[PDB]
């Protein structure tokens, strides 16, 4: 019988500071145990500085890009040129993923960028389009590896000031760019060396007032 | 009816500078309802320590098997098993189980009395032994732990800094997983002393 | 379907549809409301052109709508009726979904609605 | 849903619905009225899937209601109870049918005698002296067999009921919560409050 | 774990902050009560999605009433718009349950259960998710009319606490909400991993965990 | 069933055995596999009699409308129509046609229409059950621009195998020669090709 | 939902410095019977893209219509059909991504892996991949089916990254295809000694050769192999 | 990812250094070289319990077969035992071997499948990166390799499954057996996968975790 | 996958 | 069989055990105890599969009975649990496992201690505070985990034990007919007559 | 799998292809599928290699037990213990084995053993999957009493067609040739063979 | 779980 889903691999990552936010995603493409590409970007710039990733099955993938871009373009057009706010784009997508409830997209989907204050926000979406805003969240085949690593590294979570008989948790802060980009590159390195389907190159969009900047990093190849 | 999800529980080790540090949560529980915060899963023979993660009554089981071995074992050699030895009983004794296994999933740790080297060691349910010089992860956040501990882990710890990166990854992978965690268990074990550390974790 | 548009505007900004079905209206029996203070009286005149009628089985002129609302009308008899059917569907549609009984202005705005609807819907008068 | 129960007796008719609500291993509700008012003279219990048992009731409800307005009249319990079987025997070959059994407990005003008709999901109507759906049938039947009468009062029928609530509350696996009980007669419908 | 009960001072609403898929802790930060509008509150147990979008949409339907009546829509009508509407998805597979709490002048205080299979129940008190068993066993065992809203409110927060510690599938946080005649009031993100020990030390309670 | 076609110096000669099963039952053993669509566009069936029967008497009706409007379709235009109905309707037929036929320009035709749908244009097919077994004979007999006399032996011995360790196949050889001459009916009874 | 009755095996392809190469051999597949052996699987659209399709011959057959349908619809209006408003491969791609996807989201699928080889009118090589489900990828090299086992390794040993593409020459990169088909003919059941091979570059253009056969094979060893371990004769 | 290749005056296998759990790379530099006896070797594919366990019986009954004997053990005898028991268990047991080695009657090469099918040749590739490697070993293999081509080959071929098969990965384990030398097992003959350097130290300052008790545990008697 | 208190 | 319950306090365990037996849609006895007395001081309550309980329940006893005669002497209520364990931890993987749940309470004499033991099918053995076996846990856990205190007295863990069987009468579907209660302590075993 | 066995003047000549295959992925492309039970007696093996390969090795084993006691066995007897061995364990083997042996008394002789487990004596046998595509050609162009060369030319020919049609055949046309001179091993390539 | 290149 024709199975209309498939798995594609990969893993995904979306991290906000004070005045930016991060969206990582590896450039591998899989089904089975053969790579299809080393890079095939699957993190992608949809104006308005709001940077998207749909993790999972690529072709139910690259069509919910396809949709939000295109839900972006007629937003403009309906709206007097007026900016999609990154909580006005994510229950859009909502409703793009509720849509198809009963033949559901089979993505992890992500989106970073600025909220309508000017900091750093990341929204993070299941297959049938529950939503939620976060400081943090992994997303894909290697998320159970991440996920709680940036819970203890991001979100201090574990850990207590020392000598204060683990009575006085570690203080929230804002992660600096640099600081952010390091936690990003250690993660799919780990992730990398423990997930066959993780690897090949690292490609992060970096989202700030002053735009969307792009950084690439080899990943290891086997 | 996943036998090895049953009951939940993690155990994890991990090498050091003259030193091995092995650590496992304390939940079991029967599918969603927690049942009881006390179900340690590390136990020792001598100065050779075996955590147990799976299905309980096995990890009961097994412990019981084991102590009886090494036991019978001290009689006859006239001395303590050491950690390369108690691995190979181990997985002699899973693979004698080949079509009707234990649904556990084992951890060696220990310091050989002789050489004075660190040794940890891991298994399958079936007996394929898996030697590493980092780190074992073991349960049902062995995906969390591998995250943790890849990342986390450096080489030649001493026995303080080793116990507080262990410790670390143990806590925030159980915090991702709903059937580990209430409460843990960490072991720090040097050439002739071991200390024995209960964390303080969210107990849900 | 029947589609053509039969009330339309007219040069001087009339519709003489809407306007010759208030004729209608004005050739129906008189018709009277007055509320008091904590009361309402419908009255209703009869022509005395029809004897050997049966007032027993002949169509009452005031409809219970529901058991706390009543509606009279003046004009086409036989389009009364379509309009309290609607409106009695209405009263019981409201009650199985609000668990309430319709307010009196709730169920003149939705008969008032219908009649709206009929006037710039095409094929109906 | 679970237990409704009926008896008609001399002059009136008995309805015994039970008051639990029960999803999963919780009773949610113990005080559940499984009834609706069709008529001042008519009364429908309803037990079956969850959701459908009031859907449909309700449905009902407004339809006699609507007849009821429209023509100033109350429809008898005997035209009630076919247009309710008519229904059900509709909904047995729709997409998704009705999974609701009925009791329905009526007096006629012309004929000035009490009538209980038991309609099953399919749309079996029978006119009986008293009848029960689900499990309780298999106690009360046999038991209403021995001890019922035709000629019985309202309060001997309320006796009677009694020891059919007992014999269940007894015998039957599930803890049902007692059961709300409403008498039917010349004078319309009025619930007992202390059973 | 979510509940809602009724006493003297009003209505308590208490809910956990944990989503999961399968085994996996998603999140621990997830709003379970969705504030429809200043005196209706909505609680969310099942499918994410399911609860998240169709109760975002009731409180459309919720606006929509009031600006065409001129009046605020009642707990009864707002309860029936989403059990009318998952009843029309009945065997699609729709997973909800959920507990429509307010107040209105005409009913007073209500809260109404309505779940996915098309249920409504009008209720004093009510536990819904994987851990309303352990919220049911603190709540009724501690419940009475006369509670102070001091008391109402903790036993609210220590009945999620409960379920939260047994229930593998429920944790993260607990929020509280109280319901008035004057509307809905917040009464704090409070999370397990301090008022566990704090509730532990405090009360002398949870005597089988390792102190 | 076992059933081909051969084109040769004069045009296409159409080959098909007579039998008609059902499960080891023989339901006719005199069966025509060999159908007209048009004068001298003429057909081989395979697969369900009952899906190739409803094909056949479609495609005569589309053929006869369309030499009505345009005159005489090409060999080319009725594998087309056959083809349009068999992709299509893929998933609730089992037909495995042969379409042969003679046009004066472009002479004898052959192409068959496997299970898919697919169109393969060839200078002879074999087709059904009872060809697995003639693959091996078809391939080192086969020549191109063949004589009458030729085409016919090599069809009869073709078949002649096939019915021998086919069980599905048997009865009589049927043949229907397309040329420039016109059209003519053969056929070869049990005691003839048995004993070649 | 559908099963594939006549199939087609392996379409390798690669880039190189001007242009791209993409090869499939001459066979269509009747589950084991090797039934027809006269299969022409790469069709050329215009003189800058090839389309390369695997999979069920009868919907290669439907996606052959559409492109030849295509040509004939651009043509239209377009004063410009053999210049600046010619059909590009990313436009050919692009559609018969939206069709299979279209197909696979009415559970009835072309059921096909499809490859897009050709060179844009800026000069930029074009190479992507497309299959039954609607899935996307592009790579200095593609293959399908049995291909994408056996000959990306070897293609990939020639051009492993971008940076790789500049450095290989026409000649080098052929080498590596034909070598590719030899590898497949010795270790596919389902594959053909006959094959086509086209290169489309931004210079020469579009070079279509038909009636490949695989050469150079090494049997001889197969003399010395006796028995299936102990046999000594 | 397994292989074997024969050359002039002996066999060479060579295998990769990833086991997986599920999608999980589990043993990043696990040995799946066995040693049946010195001059007899294997390489498995397939279960890691069931591979480890077959090689480990076979090369004890080769052991006691050779003192019995009074004579150095032959590949066809580790052949015959190891197919004889795979048969038996009708691939429950999921082995998948290439064995190769030299003895008295010269060098030999084969491979074994878990139902206990044994296949001979001059290059032979197992494993889920088998045709990765197979591809490699068709288009670079040639009659009369040297010791140091034959080394190159089987290394390539292991190199191609570590790159292009999910399966393989990490490092490159060699055996040579030479006839009348000393077989050399060059474990991790090739590193290619080394972890590059941390952005940063993950190092907690002590204290860090929160702890509810300690207490010193009694090994000694 | 979708995530499920 | 259904509700099995056992509560740990200062100086003795109280197991409590529903009465209710049911087959299909009938409650055939509402009087069963499901226990035996392994020991003067040791008592293992049972639920599961009809018949496996019962028969593995008496199995258990005649053999901590045998070893009784033999030594002498009294096994602990600790060795016992081991025992019992392990003969279920054999039962899982034999052709027909025992499906019967335990717990059991039992006074040490040597430590002067009450223990409690729950032992599930599989031979799945914890020492509790409080146990529960069934659906019965996942209310009298959370209630327990509330109201339990260490330093209880009989009478305390008594009331304690009204309030979960007040809690199960209120949420559990089934009726199980009220429960049995018995104390263990340093005197021995005796039973609760008015509960 | 592509196998048979031809009876002539001097004896009998044993003809096999070279393909083992994992689904549509070719494991082994230079198999010997003719493998020795006894000098002058060799079986052609068809169906799960694993199956074959055990039931051959169990045969030589017998087949030299019974030559140490009661010298060299007939081809008649070396066929019954296969049989014995097929037909006993049919519910477990997947094995279709022709034997065929060379005595100076019986001459050349064929037995054919398909999975049943039932035994044929013939005077040439086929079997496996590319069998079915040679039944036609084999067929017509076998004769009794050919010469070697002949017969030689006749397996050629016949495993070239089952090879060209079945994808589950191919690589080298292994051949041994049993006669009173001894026994003769001979191969032929693609490059000959594909193109006869 | 089991450990399987
Ligand atoms: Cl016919
Ligand atoms: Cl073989
Ligand atoms: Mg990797
Ligand atoms: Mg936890
Ligand atoms: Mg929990
Ligand atoms: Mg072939």
């Amino acid at each position: 019988q024709f199975n209309p889903y498939g798995d594609n691999g990969g893993t995904i990552l979306g991290i906000a500071g004070e005045d930016f936010a991060v969206l990582a995603g590896d450039t591998r493409n899989i089904t089975d145990y053969s790579i299809n590409s080393r890079y095939e970007p699957k993190v992608f710039d949809c104006g308005d500085n709001i940077v998207m990733s749909a993790n999972g099955f690529a072709a139910d993938g690259d069509a919910l890009v396809k949709r939000f871009k295109n839900s972006v373009k007629w937003y403009h057009f309906d709206h007097n040129d007026k900016k999609l706010s990154i909580n006005s784009a994510a229950r859009n997508i909502q409703h793009l993923l509720y849509g198809k409830r009963f033949f559901p997209y089979y993505v992890h989907t992500i989106i970073a960028g600025l909220d309508e204050d000017g900091k750093g926000a990341v929204y993070s979406f299941d297959p049938v389009g529950s939503y939620e805003r976060e400081q943090c969240r992994a997303g894909g085949a290697a998320a159970s590896l991440i996920m709680p690593f940036l819970d203890n590294q991001v979100n201090f979570k574990n850990q207590y000031e020392p000598g204060t008989n683990g009575k006085v948790k570690k203080p929230l802060k804002y992660l600096s760019v640099e600081e952010v980009i390091k936690l990003v590159r250690d993660s799919f390195t780990s992730a990398t060396e423990r997930h066959i389907q993780v690897g090949d190159g690292l490609e992060i969009l970096i989202v700030t007032k002053d735009g969307v900047r792009k950084e690439f990093y080899e990943l290891k190849r086997d | 009816s996943d036998p090895s999800s049953i009951n939940g529980g993690i155990v994890v080790a991990m090498t050091g500078k003259d030193c091995v540090a092995i650590a496992c949560d304390l939940r079991l529980g029967s599918q969603s309802l927690g049942v009881s915060n006390k179900f340690e899963k590390i136990f020792h023979y001598g100065h050779v320590f075996l955590g147990i993660t799976g299905l309980a009554t096995d990890v009961t089981t097994l412990n019981e098997m084991f102590r009886y071995k090494t036991n019978l074992y001290k009689l006859k050699e006239e001395r303590a098993i050491e950690p390369e030895t108690f691995t190979q009983l181990v997985s002699s004794s899973l693979y004698e189980r080949r079509f009707g296994p234990y649904f556990v999933g084992p951890v060696v740790a220990g310091i050989n009395s002789k050489s004075g080297k660190p040794f940890i060691a891991g298994f399958d349910l079936i007996g394929c032994i898996d030697e590493a010089k980092d780190f074992i992860v073991s349960g049902t956040a062995s995906d969390q732990l591998f995250g943790m501990c890849e990342s986390l882990y450096e080489p030649n710890l001493e026995p303080e800094d080793l116990f507080e990166t262990i410790s670390q990854a143990l806590l925030n992978a159980a915090d991702r997983d709903a059937l580990s965690g209430w409460g843990a268990v960490v072991y720090i074990i040097k050439k002739d002393e071991v200390v024995k550390r209960y964390l303080k974790m969210r107990q849900d | 379907g029947y589609d053509r548009a039969l009330s339309i505007f007219s040069p001087d900004g009339h519709i003489f549809q809407v306007e010759y079905a208030l004729e209608a209206v004005k050739r129906g029996t008189c018709a009277v409301g007055v509320k008091g203070k904590n009361c309402v009286v419908l009255g209703c005149e009869r022509r005395s052109t029809l004897k050997l009628q049966d007032t027993r089985i002949t169509p009452s002129k005031v409809s219970k709508i529901d058991s706390h609302v009543v509606l009279s009308f003046s004009g086409l008899n036989a389009d009364s009726r379509i309009l309290i059917e609607k409106a009695r569907v209405e009263a019981q549609s409201h009650r199985l979904t609000l668990e309430d009984p319709v307010t009196v202005e709730y169920l003149t705005r939705y008969v008032a609605g219908v009649q709206q609807r009929y006037t710039q819907s095409g094929g109906v008068r | 849903m679970d237990i409704i129960l009926g008896i008609r007796v001399q002059d009136s008719v008995i309805l015994a619905s039970s008051k639990a609500v029960t999803r999963g291993i919780s009773v949610l509700k113990d005080s559940d009225d499984k009834t609706r008012q069709l008529s001042p003279h008519t009364l429908m219990s309803f037990a079956g899937e969850a959701g459908d048992t009031v859907q449909f009731a309700e449905y009902i409800q407004a339809n006699i209601q609507l007849y009821s307005i429209r023509e100033d009249y109350e429809l008898s319990p005997q035209a009630v109870s076919s247009f309710v079987r008519q229904e059900l025997a509709k909904s047995i070959r729709s997409r998704r049918p009705y999974q609701v059994n009925v009791l329905i407990g009526g007096y006629d005003k012309k004929k000035n005698k009490p009538e209980l008709y038991q309609i099953d999901y399919l749309g079996t109507k029978v006119e009986l002296p008293y009848g029960a759906h689900g499990y309780s049938g298999f106690y009360t039947f046999s038991l209403l067999d021995h001890h019922y009468r035709p000629d019985m009062t309202t309060e001997e029928g309320l006796d009677l009921l009694k020891l059919c609530v007992q014999e269940l509350e007894k015998r039957m696996p599930m803890d049902f919560k007692g059961v709300i009980v409403k008498i039917v007669d010349k004078d319309g419908i009025r619930q007992v409050d202390d059973f | 774990t979510t509940l809602a009960f009724r006493f003297q001072g009003g209505i308590i609403v208490a809910v956990d902050s944990r989503a999961t898929a399968g085994n996996w802790v998603a999140s621990q930060t997830v709003k379970k009560v969705i504030e429809i509008n200043p005196f209706l509150l909505g609680t969310m147990a099942g499918g994410a999605a399911d609860c998240q979008f169709w109760e975002t949409w009731l409180g459309s339907q919720c606006r929509l009433h009031e600006l065409r009546e001129k009046e605020r829509i009642s707990v009864a009508a707002a309860s029936k718009i989403l059990s009318n509407l998952v009843y029309q998805y009945k065997g699609a597979g729709l997973s909800m349950g959920t507990m429509i709490c307010g107040y209105t002048r005409k009913e007073g205080p209500t809260i109404y259960y309505v779940d996915s299979d098309g249920t409504r129940l009008k209720g004093d008190i009510f536990c819904v998710g994987s851990g309303q068993t352990f919220a049911y066993g603190v709540l009724d065992s501690n419940y009475k009319w006369d509670l102070s809203v001091e008391d109402a409110l903790y036993l609210g927060k220590r009945s999620i606490l409960a379920a939260a510690h047994r229930d593998a599938y429920s944790g993260g946080s607990v929020n509280l909400y109280h319901v008035t005649e004057d509307g809905w009031i917040y009464h704090g993100n409070h999370d397990v991993g301090e008022l566990f020990w704090k509730v532990k030390e405090e009360e002398g309670s949870f005597n089988n965990v390792i102190g | 069933t076992s059933i081909m076609a051969v084109t040769f110096k004069d045009g296409v000669i159409l080959g098909a055995d007579s039998r008609t099963t059902t499960g080891a039952y023989i339901a006719n053993r005199v069966t025509d596999k060999l159908t007209r669509v048009h004068d001298k566009i003429w057909c081989c069936r395979s697969g369900s009699a009952a899906d190739t029967q409803a094909i056949a008497d479609i495609v005569q009706y589309h053929l006869e409308l369309y030499t009505s409007q345009y005159g005489t379709p090409s060999t080319e235009t009725a594998a087309s129509v056959f083809k349009e109905l068999c992709y299509e309707n893929k998933d609730n037929l089992t037909a495995g046609i042969i379409v042969a036929g003679y046009d004066d320009k472009n002479k004898g035709e052959v192409y068959t229409i496997p299970l898919g749908g697919s169109v393969h244009k060839l200078p002879y097919a074999i087709a059904g059950s009872g060809s697995t077994f003639i693959y091996g004979y078809c391939d080192k007999n086969f020549r191109e621009n063949m004589s009458k006399e030729e085409t016919v032996d090599f069809i009869k011995h073709s078949l002649s195998q096939a019915i021998k360790w086919d069980g599905s196949s048997g009865g009589v050889i049927r043949m229907v020669v397309l040329t420039a001459a016109g059209v003519e009916r053969l056929i070869f009874y049990p005691d003839e090709y048995e004993q070649l | 939902t559908q099963q594939p009755i006549v199939t087609g095996t392996s379409v390798i392809s690669m880039k190189y410095d001007n242009g791209v190469i993409i090869a499939a051999d001459n066979l269509g597949s009747y589950g084991s019977l090797l039934r027809f052996n006269g299969v022409e699987r790469l069709i050329p659209v215009g003189d800058n893209t090839v389309v390369g399709i695997s999979g069920d011959i009868s919907d290669m057959q439907h996606i052959e219509r559409l492109l030849k349908d295509l040509v004939t619809e651009n043509a239209y209006d377009n004063p410009l059909a053999d210049a600046e408003e010619a059909l590009e491969p990313s436009y050919i791609f692009e559609y018969l991504a939206t069709v299979m996807y279209q197909r696979r989201s009415k559970m009835n699928p072309l059921w096909n892996a499809i490859i897009v080889a050709g060179v844009q009118s800026n000069g930029d090589q074009f190479l992507r991949y497309v299959n039954l489900l609607g899935v996307t990828y592009s790579s200095p090299t593609l293959a399908t089916g049995f291909g994408a086992h056996m000959a990306n390794p070897l293609l990939r040993k020639v051009v492993d990254r971008e940076s790789d593409i500049p450095k290989t020459t026409v000649q080098v990169a052929e080498e590596a295809i034909v070598n590719a088909m030899r590898v497949l003919y010795y270790r596919d059941a389902r594959s053909s000694r006959n094959f086509s091979l086209a290169i489309i570059d931004k210079n020469t253009g579009l070079t279509f050769k038909k009636n490949l056969q695989v050469e150079n094979m090494k049997w001889d060893f197969a003399k010395d192999i006796k028995g299936y371990g102990t046999q000594k004769i | 990812t397994i292989v074997g290749v024969k050359f002039n005056n002996g066999v060479v296998i060579a295998a990769d250094t990833r086991s997986t759990q599920g999608p999980i790379v589990a043993d990043k530099n696990c040995a799946k070289l066995h040693r049946i006896s010195p001059k007899i070797w294997c390489a498995g594919a397939g279960t890691a319990a069931d591979t480890e366990a077959v090689t480990q019986l076979i090369g004890s009954n080769i052991e006691l077969h050779s003192l019995y004997t009074s004579r150095e053990p032959r590949v066809v005898s580790a052949l015959q035992m190891l197919k004889q028991h795979l048969f038996k268990y009708q691939g429950h047991i999921g082995a998948y071997l290439i064995v190769a080695g030299v003895d008295p009657t010269g060098s030999h090469l084969f491979s074994i499948h878990a139902h206990g099918s044994t296949d001979v040749g001059y290059y032979l590739s197992l494993g889920s990166g088998s045709l990765a490697a197979m591809a490699v070993l068709e288009s670079h293999w040639k009659q009369d390799l040297t010791k140091e081509e034959a080394i190159k080959l089987a290394s390539d071929a292991i190199q191609a499954g570590i790159w292009n098969d999910l399966g393989s990965g990490s490092n490159v384990d060699v055996c040579v057996m030479e006839i009348g030398k000393d077989a050399e097992y060059l474990r991790n003959y090739l590193t290619p996968n080394v972890r590059e350097e941390k952005q940063k130290s993950y190092k907690f300052p002590r204290g860090t975790t929160a702890v509810l008790k300690e207490s010193i545990v009694n090994i000694c008697d | 996958x979708f995530l499920x208190x």
